[PDB]
C-alpha cells in the first residue's frame, strides 16, 4: 500500500567555480657559483665551447 | 715543471679559505624525522546564547 521516501537537503547555494587545472608553485631564490682555472693546455685556447 | 693547474683556494662565506685537501664524495648521514601524528585534533568547549 506505502513505501518509503528519498529527502534531499540542501543549505547553501554559493557561487564557485570550476577546476580548469591544478599546480603548485614553490617559492624559489638566487643560488649560484664559479670556478677559477687556467688554461695550461690546449683546452682553452681560443673559446670554451667548440661547437 | 709538473702537469697541474696549482694549489685551489675557495672563497667560502666571502673569506678564502687554504683547505688542506679538497673533493667531491658521498658520505651516510641522518633526517630529521617529525611524527606529529595529530597534535591537535579537535578539541573546544563552548556554549550557545540567545540576546
Amino acid at each position: 500500500p506505502d513505501s518509503k521516501c528519498l529527502k534531499i537537503k540542501v543549505k547553501r547555494i554559493n557561487l564557485k567555480c570550476k577546476k580548469s587545472s591544478s599546480y603548485f608553485v614553490p617559492d624559489a631564490r638566487s643560488r649560484c657559483t664559479s670556478v677559477r682555472r687556467c688554461r695550461w693546455a690546449g683546452d682553452c685556447q681560443s673559446g670554451c665551447p667548440p661547437h | 715543471l709538473v702537469h697541474k693547474p696549482g694549489e685551489v683556494v675557495v672563497s667560502y662565506g666571502g673569506m678564502r679559505v687554504r683547505p688542506k685537501c679538497y673533493g667531491f664524495s658521498r658520505m651516510m648521514a641522518t633526517l630529521e624525522v617529525n611524527p606529529p601524528e595529530q597534535r591537535t585534533g579537535q578539541c573546544t568547549g563552548c556554549h550557545l546564547e540567545c540576546i
